[PDB]
């Protein structure tokens, strides 16, 4: 039973969508820069023992097409035997890559694997890749496709989360993110991005608004830009959730995840491969799980995926020190907290995607590394990382500090 | 592949003129209209074979018709009989039809459609295969693709070609999704027709003239459709175009929003065929369209709608329920009693048909307001372009408002529409009966009170008859004609003919409490109120009504029917059998009706019902509803809520047929669809039985089994009657 | 840890690129049809025990975007907890999906997984997804990018395979595919594609040319379509392989893999999963391996991947009864046969992609299932399946009949 260990976990700063610092940077450059950072931390490391590079990417087209993981292996001069595979499980892609790397180590047919994700949403916007669940009428009509934000509004309606409730969570996410940055929690894992001359492009999470007030959040208009304003989706959602009369549209750009650019890498390997390369393990992958829920509400798959990974590890909520759930929408996190009775001070303790951003394919790997650091900074033992997914899926991972 | 598909009497006349222009004149000897049937396919097969064989001596083609219309409709008799195992034959048939049109479309020479009259469905599909469309701007002519109204789709290339001409969105919304018919001016405006001529006699000359000038001015582009040129750009882009890809996921959701989640396979299949066809070449797109067409033809919904909207409706319009042997009687002047919502609407549809109307009420102020209903409607129609000023002034001038019974002098057709009260109707008729002509129809618009009782208040009872309209009268398409026990066959046929003249559809019903429409729609409303009393969420009840296919959810309709009036109908139906020595088991809804009245929430007219009302507009369900009825305490499946309302009406319709209230299933189907809003996908509350499909299976047996499953769970009112059993 | 077993392995017929029978079929429909066939073969299977659906897809755009694996779960009405993830490792994506499914079972954190791939190349041509390389001249220039067909011509030049040698292999592939079809070898695994009415669309591999002659193959002109016929790629290749003076362009449309549409599904699970659902195991996943070689020659990575998977299973070439290597190009197979001294009667014994086609994302699972059927038919024990990959990668898998 080969146990899998996290030896490094790093990420770029998240650059904002409009007039963002990373808009001029190709998403491949974001991955290569993180590869170069792992090299500086381990120039001794025999890269021949790295058997695969697994990158999550939700929109693998254009700048992100052609197996961007392989392009990273080749452009960074890694050995040609280091593989390179792209995977897309929507929002979970970054964590699915980590979990798949862990399962490949447990199976014993890989020894040392790089895993993470990349998403340059300012260059490759969400939905750039097409798809049948949206652009095939027969399939769209049957599965009752609804954009994710309306599922979030529907969750707030069913659970009774008011506009002030979701805005209260948005404010705390901005505050906890600013405190983590000012406290220096992120100084070692956020690798600043530089150009081909070494000049600085970005060294911090641009999307944050650390001066957010509850008065400013109340001024924002509910979501009106993008797919959710084209019409019909409220009626489609209420045709399935036929017992609620009207959707309370509580979510804005201020209490929803930011559209950003970024990348993240995680080094995963067996205990033998670790000591063979002089690497100090940072944490252990205890268990992983994948579960789902209705694709119309779409954002309630985290709860069964969290229970499943807890049953698998023989643990319960009281055994977990830190809970990290991606802040796609404030109601999704409040629903998750209510469902599992998560203590407030254990949940997304360093802020989340509302403040810092949600670069689809990379987010799962980013918030996993965020928990690797925070467990170590607190001398705490266990953390549970989970994300909701489009189409009604969910993924969850439990890590244990070493 | 062939232009043929394995007797049929040839349907197309061939003429090659001196210049080499071949004229194909379609003239089916078996009917008044050219129809896309087996004879047409074989004839156009020969004609297209010959156009290819004589290509060296042919310079152009003109498609014309010797009928009053150009070409209208398809082979419904064959399509309604196509079983799932016949899907290959249906596929091959439209595949053969489109090979003929595709050859015609790519001969290397221009083809013009001389459209002398209506080109509907397959008729327009033929013209869309031509390169130029000239239409005579005559009265009555229409153009469009109404296949969706029969549960089908334009499977002869209509989907593929209109999408190539207009793009996915415009072709679907404007032409395909609703099968809208257009008069020649609108047809040219939107691009279905290229140019117009004033008379049919200019058509073939204009066609040959266009061929000649097209050959001279565009010799390299003659006979080449836009989508067969190398630089073809589909209007609005292809599904891979980033601008169209951004909004394309919203097209199925807007479709679900418009259809409210009801079972509508044909619009879904049209949208899929439209988008799927825009992703590939024209020939591949055309075959995809064939597969979706065969998918609809072999499905039950298309057979429900072909039965109702083709066979039943034509049997009704041909006089199925009109008494045999009766002749025609003219209507010179209509007298309408009462200038409320009903009387004002009756006065409008009557004057719009050309009848002189005398609109009487208790005061000239009231009658003038009644005519104001017609003038608000004509004002809206003028500014929107649906009518001219000359025709609108003539319409309104045919309505004479009055308050004097003397102004009914010369009326030969009385339509009474005052308050529902036996003695008021007796007196109103008594003081006009000697004023109107001695042959005047004495019609009463009532929804409850039996006609035989109202008729005793007139001397000439053989001319008394029920003429039941539905509000808003200008938009509701049915007239329920109730035959009293003394009503003559002549009075019945005279009202029957009036209904067709005002452009509505008649059913003939024998006198009985609730007639057909009111009695049946009462079961639909009562079933919902029962569900509310059982503790089902009001929002779920309303969703069940819309997803069942009804035009209005049942609680919303209950507020508009007024719960006080619903109580009266119930109080008057109890006496109607206890004062006649019988048993009356209260409906569960009566407890719900009576508690809403107890709370002062009697409906919309009072300003408070199941909904809150503000500024003449509905504004959400009353929040005190959930506490009052313990909403949420009962959570049955949505399909059980849907079936409970559909089955209640389907069973009550069968009762009406068993008691002789109705005399045909055609009247039951069209009467339910047009009268009270029974979902079109069912084909009617009678067709709903023969075509029911669910878990068990399809047919009358599956309906009985599901009705028995409903009776076990929700009450014995769902038990099927003896007539539906073996 | 946990042994992984193949319970079912089916595939669609492969429709040809030009005027193909499957061109009118959406790639999602190809996958759903296979899902429906697995239901027909196991009607009482509790689909809630299926934890993931892993599909390989090399051009995940348009009809193949939006995580087509998730779309197949939702379109076919599978349980919404059944996941769905798309992956891309170029030509080995189909086998990588099976391997990842096997490793997820071996980890113990999955029990029953559908794996396979889909590629509708007539609707979504290769390169449709762009690529982090071709759109990046700085990356393209540095990595010395060369199309796969020129590496195949270069392999033939270096090893001494003449135009008659590769055309000779193309002939044996057309012959053995015809013999397999005639002998009914494919009767129960090739699932014919039908439309929404049940009408037949395609029931055979219509790319096959069973009447192929050496004289006919000799008349074909060398590869002249796609990227390769553009300028400069020979000079780029010979700049790296500087000891080679001239490239012998021996590969044509007749000795290269066919551009086709198709899909494939494989049911993989633990022994307990099969016992619980009453599934009979067909074969066992003995070992998997990933490796590679130079990305400019590109197509020699199968040799260390095969050596590594034999090394991983304690086996040698003598122990393997059947060798299945994807026929991307004839010289690639001949090089693999020369290198490992593979007995000619053990190699691609039922024909290959030259005869039947190479639907990128699906090919790996197709040739894997081809060997499950043949090990059973011959009553043989072991088979090794491998595919070359773009960018110089390789994937190999050893299965053992049960
Ligand atoms: N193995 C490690 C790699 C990186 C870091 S960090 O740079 O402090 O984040 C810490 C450790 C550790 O052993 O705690
Ligand atoms: N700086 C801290 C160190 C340790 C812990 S705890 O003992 O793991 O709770 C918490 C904190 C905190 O900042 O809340
Ligand atoms: N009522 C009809 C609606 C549509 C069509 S069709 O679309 O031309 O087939 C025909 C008819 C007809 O009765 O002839
Ligand atoms: N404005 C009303 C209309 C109708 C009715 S009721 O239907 O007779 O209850 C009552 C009122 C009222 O205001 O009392
Ligand atoms: N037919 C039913 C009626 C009532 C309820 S209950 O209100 O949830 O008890 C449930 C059902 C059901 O089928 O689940
Ligand atoms: N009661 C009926 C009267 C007439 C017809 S009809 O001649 O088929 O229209 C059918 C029925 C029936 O009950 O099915
Ligand atoms: N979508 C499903 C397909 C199959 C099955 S099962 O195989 O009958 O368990 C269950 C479900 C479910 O939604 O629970
Ligand atoms: N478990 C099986 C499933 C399918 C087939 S096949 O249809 O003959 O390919 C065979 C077996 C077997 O036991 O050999
Ligand atoms: N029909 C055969 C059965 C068995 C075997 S063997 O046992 O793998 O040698 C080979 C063949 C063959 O066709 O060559």
């Amino acid at each position: 039973s080969e146990e899998a260990f996290i030896y490094e976990a790093i990420r770029t700063p998240r650059g904002k969508q409009k007039n963002g610092s990373l808009h001029e940077v190709k998403p491949l450059s974001l991955v290569v820069g993180l590869i170069d950072e792992l090299r500086k931390r381990h120039p001794d490391l025999d890269e021949n023992l790295i058997s695969d590079v697994i990158l999550g990417c939700v929109s693998p087209v254009g700048d992100q097409g052609g197996d961007i993981a392989r392009a990273a292996v080749l452009a960074s001069g890694m050995p040609v035997t280091s593989g390179g595979v792209q995977l897309n499980r929507f929002c979970a892609s970054g964590l699915e890559a980590v979990n798949t790397a862990a399962q490949k180590v447990r199976s014993g047919w890989d020894d040392l694997v790089l895993a993470g994700g990349v998403e340059s949403m300012s260059r490759v916007p969400m939905g750039s890749d097409g798809g049948a669940m949206g652009l095939d009428p027969a399939t769209n009509y049957d599965v009752m496709f609804v954009p994710q934000s309306i599922g979030a509004d529907l969750i707030a309606t069913i659970e009774g989360f008011s506009r002030e409730d979701v805005d209260a969570y948005a404010l705390r996410s901005q505050q906890k993110a600013a405190e983590a940055w000012s406290g220096g929690y992120f100084a070692k894992s956020v690798v600043p991005v530089r150009d081909q001359n070494g000049l600085l492009i970005l060294d911090h999470d641009e999307h944050m608004r650390p001066d957010t007030t509850k008065e400013g959040l109340a001024k924002l208009k509910p979501a009106f830009e993008g797919l959710a304003a084209l019409g019909g989706f409220d009626d489609v959602a209420l045709q399935k959730y036929h017992w609620v009369e009207k959707i309370n549209h509580v979510h804005t750009g201020g209490n929803s995840s930011g559209i950003v650019d970024g990348a993240a890498l995680v080094m995963i390997g067996s205990a033998a491969a670790g000591k063979l390369q002089g690497l100090t393990p940072r944490a252990r992958i205890v268990a992983t799980a994948t579960s789902g829920a209705d694709p119309v509400i779409m954002l309630t798959g985290p709860t069964p995926a969290t229970r499943k990974v807890l049953d698998r590890a023989g643990l319960t909520v009281d055994d977990i020190d830190l809970f990290e759930l991606n802040e796609a929408f404030a109601s999704v996190v409040l629903k998750f907290q209510k469902d599992l009775n998560i203590p407030d001070e254990k949940l997304n303790v360093n802020g989340g995607a509302i403040a810092m951003g949600h670069p689809l394919g990379a987010t799962g790997a980013m918030i996993l590394g965020t928990m690797v650091d925070e467990l170590e900074r607190r001398n705490a033992r266990r953390a549970l990382i989970t994300l909701c997914i489009g189409g009604g899926m969910g993924v969850a991972t439990i890590i244990e500090r070493v | 592949s062939s232009h043929h598909h394995h007797m049929p009497d040839n349907t197309i006349q061939w003429d090659k003129d001196a210049d080499g222009i071949v004229t194909l004149t379609m003239d089916d000897p078996s009917g008044s209209t050219n129809v896309m049937n087996e004879a047409y396919i074989e004839s156009m097969g020969k004609a297209v074979d010959r156009l290819v064989a004589e290509k060296d001596s042919i310079t152009g083609v003109v498609v014309a018709s010797a009928k009053k219309t150009f070409f209208a409709g398809g082979d419904v008799k064959t399509m309604i009989q196509a079983r799932p195992e016949d899907a290959g034959d249906v596929f091959n048939t439209v595949e053969t039809i489109k090979r003929q049109l595709r050859t015609l479309e790519t001969l290397g020479k221009p083809v013009v459609a001389a459209i002398n009259g209506a080109a509907l469905g397959g008729g327009l599909e033929i013209a869309l295969a031509c390169h130029h469309r000239i239409a005579a701007d005559v009265k009555g002519s229409q153009l469009g693709l109404p296949e969706v109204t029969l549960g089908l789709l334009p499977g002869g290339g209509g989907v593929t070609r209109t999408v190539r001409m207009f793009g996915i969105q415009n072709a679907f919304v404007s032409v395909l999704a609703q099968g809208t018919r257009f008069k020649p001016a609108k047809a040219k405006e939107i691009g279905l027709v290229d140019e117009l001529v004033a008379t049919v006699e200019e058509l073939v000359p204009a066609a040959k003239a266009w061929i000649k000038e097209e050959l001279k001015a565009n010799p390299d582009g003659a006979g080449v459709q836009p989508w067969d040129k190398k630089g073809y750009k589909m209007p609005g882009g292809t599904p891979s175009s980033p601008g169209l890809a951004a909004i394309l996921p919203s097209f199925p959701s807007n479709l679900r929003k418009q259809l409210k989640g009801a079972p509508m396979p044909a619009p879904r299949a049209i949208l899929a065929a439209a988008v799927e066809g825009a992703q590939v070449d024209f020939d591949t797109a055309s075959r995809i369209e064939s597969r979706y067409f065969a998918s609809l033809v072999t499905g039950q919904v298309a057979k429900n709608m072909m039965q109702a909207f083709f066979f039943d409706l034509q049997a009704i319009n041909a006089g199925g329920s009109r008494p045999e042997g009766i002749g025609k009687t003219p209507i010179k002047r209509i007298g309408v009693l009462g200038a409320g919502m009903m009387g004002a609407g009756i006065a409008y549809v009557s004057a719009k048909a050309g009848y002189e109307v005398v609109l009487k009420d208790v005061s000239l102020e009231a009658a003038a307001k009644g005519k104001g209903y017609s003038e608000k409607l004509e004002a809206k129609a003028l500014e929107r372009g649906r009518t001219t000023q000359e025709r609108s002034d003539a319409l309104l001038a045919r309505i004479t408002p009055t308050a004097d019974a003397a102004d009914f002098k010369g009326v030969d057709f009385v339509i009474e529409a005052v308050f529902e009260n036996q003695e008021l109707k007796h007196k109103v008729f008594g003081e006009i009966e000697d004023i109107v002509e001695p042959n005047a129809i004495l019609g009463s618009n009532t929804s409850t009170l039996p006609i035989t009782g109202l008729a005793t208040g007139v001397k000439r009872q053989e001319d008394f008859i029920g003429i039941h309209f539905f509000s808003p009268v200008d938009k509701m398409p049915l007239v329920e004609i109730i035959k009293g026990e003394k009503t003559s066959d002549e009075a019945l046929a005279r009202v029957f003919d009036y209904t067709l003249a005002i452009g509505k559809t008649p059913i003939v019903v024998n006198d009985s409490r609730g007639f057909f429409t009111s009695r049946v729609i009462g079961t639909f409303v009562n079933e919902a109120l029962a569900m509310l009393g059982e503790g089902v969420e009001p929002a779920s009840i309303e969703q069940a009504g819309s997803q069942a296919g009804y035009p209005a959810p049942p609680l919303q309709l209950s507020d508009e029917l007024n719960l006080e009036l619903m109580h009266k109908i119930a109080v008057a139906t109890r006496k109607g059998v206890e004062d006649a020595g019988g048993t009356y088991q209260p409906h569960p809804a009566e407890a719900v009706v009576e508690k809403m009245i107890e709370l002062g929430r009697s409906g919309r007219l009072k300003g408070a019902g199941f909904y809150e009302y503000a500024d003449g507009k509905r504004s959400g369900l009353w929040p005190g509803l959930r506490e009052t009825f313990k909403s949420g305490s009962s959570q049955p499946p949505l399909q059980d809520m849907i079936d409970r309302m559909l089955f209640a009406e389907a069973l009550e319709t069968q009762k009406c047929l068993d008691e002789g209230v109705l005399t045909s299933t055609a009247d039951a189907n069209i009467g339910s669809i047009m009268g009270i809003g029974f979902p079109p996908w069912t084909g009617g509350s009678a067709q709903f039985i023969v075509g029911y499909s669910g878990p068990a299976g399809t047919g009358k047996a599956a309906f009985v089994a599901r009705a028995r499953e409903l009776a076990a769970a929700y009450g014995d009112r769902f038990l099927p009657p003896e007539s539906l059993l073996s």
